[PDB]
RNA sequence: AGGGGAUCGAAGAUGAUCAGAUACCGUCGUAGUCUUAACCAUAAACUAUGCCGACUAGGGAUCGGGUGGUGUUUUUUUAAUGACCCACUCGGCACCUUACGAGAAAUCAAAGUCUUUGGGUUCUGGGGGGAGUAUGGUCGCAAGGCUGAAACUUAAAGGAAUUG
RNA sequence: GCGGUAAUUCCAGCUCCAAUAGCGUAUAUUAAAGUUGUUGCAGUUAAAAAGCUCGUAGUUGAACUUUGGGCCCGGUUGGCCGGUCGGAUUUCCAACGGGGCCUUUCCUUCUGGCUAACCUUGAGUCCUUGUGGCUCUUGGCGAACCAGGACUUUUACUUUGAAAAAAUUAGAGUGUUCAAAGCAGGCGUAUUGCUCGAAUAUAUUAGCAUGGAAUAAUAGAAUAGGACG
RNA sequence: GGAUAGUGGCCUACCAUGGUUUCAACGGGUAACGGGGAAUAAGGGUUCGAUUCCGGAGAGGGAGCCUGAGAAACGGCUACCA
């Protein structure tokens, strides 16, 4: 696949057989929900919060452990943020390339990474919408998007 | 559609032959009529209950549901009282032995018994001819509001 | 191939090659059948007496007659080890 | 699977498609604009009458080397003008000058036929009669 | 992207087949691909599959012998109106007397003559003779 | 090659195939549970850092991420599992 | 429309050459070539080969990332590192040999899995010439771009290969 | 493509061929034409991939949610016998279908009408040592659809059926003497009638009706504003 | 409300701003009446139907109308154009 190169690699996470387990693991639920919480009250993205508690703490998937991912957590204790994470991450690129862009218009370059980046943005925000988790009337545009992200 | 000050007409809005006398002092001040459609269509409450005239209504109005019983699509009710609503489907082509969406837009009366919004799915029952286009009544709301409320705000 | 009431018809009923189940024709010059011996107790190899394959071209061409063979005739007994069904 | 879509919902583009490609068919388009009637001596129909302007002696292409009687005809029915080759040996020698005669095509759709340029067409009957049974000695050219 | 894995089991099978492979990795398995290799195997064309079990959509392994020509997919799963079967068997199977056209139908993934015999018809899948 | 035995592939040639290409997919990085005796604590540790991890109390480092695996900061001890 | 204008250099003038030589060769040299702000939108803009997906065959290199090694080499004190070596794996720019298979052939791991004819999809072509012409529409300051006929004519035009 | 002095193509004689009460021609159309390509075309070099990427309408779109076992009921061919005075039905038996069952298993749901079917049994038995067999009312099956009240997520597909003019087509019957046709006709007591017919099939798309539950869509309980009581 | 045998923007009055469209509206072309059908035989198709049956429309072009159960009739009338 890989939609705005054509780029063809191959590169993820290949998950685990086992649903269950981690055999080895101790704690409980209580420990790791907790984490999860205290770190979104830190403020930190459940990608974030993932990577970190993979690394540092000994949780292989939180979903397994806690039959409940990350996002779910964070919402359940009214966490989750205004737009999701990729949505947001989208915003806050176009945004960044756009200041550059305004800074030198003779980068037709930064032109045409934005147009991507933007269609990606609208598309996205098109599936979002129509899932209904965002306002069937939501729409991105760059002069509210500045403000939006920050 | 409708609604408010029902007897905003030049002529008096009055439901045909239903006398309520002056001098029987009754505690309801208006008389009202009802029947029901047939094939199986109940008569909502709202209709029994509304205080609204339309003499193109099915349950209190001066026609009769028979012939065909559509569903359709709401696509359209910026006009009043009436709305469009389309219906799609899919035609048959032997020689590449496939099919072709389709559609067609019918015009149909609705009564302000109903509430109807643009995506509510809706079921018609034919009449007579009602006005210049329109042939049809709408006669169940099958649908809801599209889970409207289900996008509301933050926390 | 037979007709109406039983009695075989239309002559000549092929080969077959063992490793593939693919017919074996005519024109294909390019087939094999090798013959393996029925040897007997110490030495002595029994003439007129065979443990016998067929390969079609078809596999002597894409190089695999050799494994095709080994696989064969080992778990038709006169072979042990060499060959492995896993890998 | 090269292009054409496949789906089964795509009746549409692909009876659409097929009218837009029936236009490269020659007679196809001349049979759908009009060209028949439009262009084309006759009107579309098969034969034509007309009277005898001159009468033509047109050498023939390579690599033969000839004269080809022939008159030029102008059409009764619309006034068009065309000049129409006389068959077989003699013929032009049946005909004279404002003879009302019988045009033919020259069975290869316009296409002049053979070392003849610009003929697509060619006499069949003059003054009545049959060219042929006048060619044989069947019949005989009327008065006048 | 992967547009019909059915498709794909097929055209994997056929392509073991003729580079003279006895057994197939297909992927990934599915219910429509399950009952068309069972009434593959009804009929003696593979050994027996296996479903191996990843924990996502699956994989089979086929062991096939060498009776099997060609088996293949019918794209856009046509509707046969009875009547239509007939037509079809004619256009895809190499004689009167064997092979089998097969279908979905309300009364299940079955070969033609089956649905035949059955009465029952509805979309076609593919074929192998 | 024309036969063989897909369902049963010896552990040599299964390990090293692609962590995708496998017969069932499956991860290839561990956990290991790491040390440093400046405290007497250990704490668990991915393989394969992206955040520079450090100990229970002590503010020192673990390690230090890179393209893959976590570089051990010298002066630790470490088990898989 | 400004700047810039070293260089080479459509135009033009010249010396030659030739029957002629408006050329090829030599010299002079306007515009151009550079840059800014606007146009313009076409190239044999080519791999003359649409995109996403699946499968079908062997070999040695190389780019990038990773992993494995009581490999070499760097010495300081053994390492750490840095370069190199070897095996493996992704994703690359390419070659090699093959050919089950394809082709009209030249050739092609796609141009294969195609009369045993169906993974999804966008585009174009239907003898040659007339002709990318005429007409309308639209775009541009212009040069011109896109969209785009017919009448008539014609038995061939064309591709790959073989011998001469 | 023939003809420029020996023309196997012209003008003719002879001889011969082909079709034959008919044969040529001109125009159109269909087949040939897989040269319009759904079936089924072609696009490196022959006609043809847009300079490039975005991208809306359109076409298309991974996998996964009742699978598996047990029992009954009655059909339709066919086999080996025939029991019989060409065809017949039991059981022996396979094969191939349909209906209903119990396996945690809505079948819309109450409120009675209806009950055909048995967990029933009430006496026993014609009769093969009896679960072979059904007439037979008193506790005990719902769905088979009645009519009334109360509500139901929407589809595509497929089956069977109804509603369906004739002529036309496909096609049965009848010797217009044959035949295209026609729907006649055929038989005796041919001096006071007798009688077979005037079939069947297709008739698709859309609408109605009915069975199916694979394939493929659609809707639902996440700010629980949820499910039944 | 009027008008009709009667439903209806059929017409009038008041009032609103609606109705169709790339699933191709609206416009143009047709040497276009529609159907039962016909020609062509592997199939899928292609082509055609003015014309013995059914439905519609017209009576040189247009309008208007009398009589009447039924006509906007034309082998009826009235007026205009040819
Ligand atoms: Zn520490």
């Amino acid at each position: 696949g890989r939609m705005h190169s054509a780029g063809k690699g191959i590169s993820s996470s290949a998950i685990p057989y086992s649903r269950n387990a981690p055999a080895w693991f101790k704690l409980s639920s209580e420990s790791v929900i907790e984490q999860i919480v205290k770190y979104a009250r830190k403020g930190l993205t459940p990608s974030q919060i993932g990577v970190l508690l993979r690394d540092a703490h000994g949780v292989t998937q939180a979903r397994v452990i806690t039959g409940n991912k990350i996002m779910r957590i964070l919402k359940s204790n009214g966490l989750a943020p205004e737009i999701p994470e990729d949505l947001y991450y989208l915003i806050k690129k176009a945004v960044s390339v756009r200041k550059h862009l305004e800074r030198n218009r003779k980068d037709k370059d930064a032109k045409f990474r934005l147009i991507l980046i933007e269609s990606r943005i609208h598309r996205l925000a098109r599936y979002y919408r129509t899932v209904a988790v965002l306002p069937p009337n939501w729409k991105y545009e760059s002069a509210t998007a500045s403000a939006l992200v920050n | 559609s409708t609604e408010l000050t029902v007897q905003s007409e030049r002529a008096f809005q009055k439901q045909p032959h239903i006398f309520n006398n002056p001098k029987v002092k009754t505690s309801k001040r208006t008389k009202r009529w009802y029947k029901n459609a047939g094939l199986g269509f109940k008569t909502p409450k709202t209709a029994i209950e509304g205080s609204y005239i339309d003499k193109k209504c099915p349950f209190t109005g001066l026609v009769s549901i028979r012939g065909k019983i559509l569903t359709g699509t709401v696509v359209s009710t910026k006009m009043h009282r009436t709305i469009v609503i389309r219906r799609a489907y899919l035609h048959y082509i032997p020689k590449y032995n496939r099919y072709e969406k389709r559609h067609k837009n019918v015009p149909v009366h609705v009564s302000p018994a109903f509430r109807v919004q643009v995506g509510d799915i809706v079921t018609v029952g034919q009449c007579r001819p009602i006005s210049k286009t329109v042939r049809f009544n709408v006669v169940k709301v099958s649908a809801a509001a599209g889970k409207a409320n289900k996008q509301f705000a933050k926390f | 191939m037979e007709n109406d009431k039983g009695q075989l018809v239309e002559l000549y009923v092929p080969r077959k090659c063992s490793a593939t189940n693919r017919i074996i024709k005519a024109d294909d010059h390019a087939s094999v059948q090798i013959n393996v011996a029925k040897v007997d107790e110490e030495g002595r190899a029994i003439p007129g007496e065979y443990v016998t394959y067929a390969l079609s071209g078809y596999v002597r061409s894409r190089g695999e007659s050799d494994d095709s063979l080994n696989r064969l005739a080992q778990n038709d007994g006169l072979l042990k080890n060499v060959w492995s069904y896993s890998r | 699977g090269k292009g054409k879509p496949r789906g089964l919902n795509s009746a549409r583009k692909l009876r659409v498609h097929r009218r837009n490609n029936r236009w490269a068919e020659n007679n196809y388009k001349k049979r759908l604009l009009g060209t028949a009637f439009k262009s084309s001596p006759f009107g579309g129909s098969s034969h034509a009458k007309g009277i005898v302007l001159e009468k033509l002696g047109i050498e023939s292409k390579q690599p033969n080397s000839a004269i080809r009687k022939c008159v030029r005809v102008q059409l009764i029915k619309n006034g068009k003008k065309v000049t129409a080759f006389v068959p077989n040996d003699g013929c032009l020698n049946f005909v004279d000058e404002n003879d009302e005669v019988l045009l033919a095509g020259f069975g290869r759709k316009g296409k002049a036929k053979g070392d003849i340029p610009g003929v697509r067409f060619k006499v069949v009957k003059v003054s009545g009669v049959s060219l042929l049974a006048l060619w044989k000695e069947k019949k005989e050219k009327p008065r006048s | 992207t992967r547009s019909s894995v059915l498709a794909d089991a097929l055209n994997a099978i056929n392509n073991a087949e003729k580079t003279g492979k006895r057994q197939v990795l297909i992927r990934p398995s599915s219910k429509v691909i399950i009952k068309f290799l069972q009434v593959m195997q009804k009929h003696g064309y593979i050994g027996e599959f296996e479903y191996i079990d990843d924990h996502r959509s699956g994989k089979i392994v086929v062991q096939l012998n060498g009776r099997l020509n060609k088996c293949g997919v019918i794209s856009p799963r046509f509707n046969v109106k009875i009547g239509d079967i007939e037509k079809w068997t004619a256009n895809l199977l190499p004689a009167r007397q064997f092979g089998y056209v097969i279908l979905t139908t309300s009364a299940g993934i079955m070969d033609h003559e089956e649905a035949r015999r059955k009465h029952v018809s509805g979309k076609i899948l593919g074929f192998v003779y | 090659v024309l036969v063989q035995d897909l369902l049963h592939p010896t552990a040599a040639s299964e390990a090293r195939k692609h962590k995708l290409k496998t017969l069932v997919q499956g991860p290839r990085s561990y956990f290991l549970d790491v040390k440093c005796p400046g405290c007497l604590n250990i704490t668990t540790v991915f393989s394969h850092a992206q955040t520079a991890v450090t100990c229970e109390s002590c503010s020192t480092i673990l390690c230090t991420p890179t393209g893959g695996k976590a570089k051990l900061s010298e002066g630790t001890s470490f088990r898989r599992k």
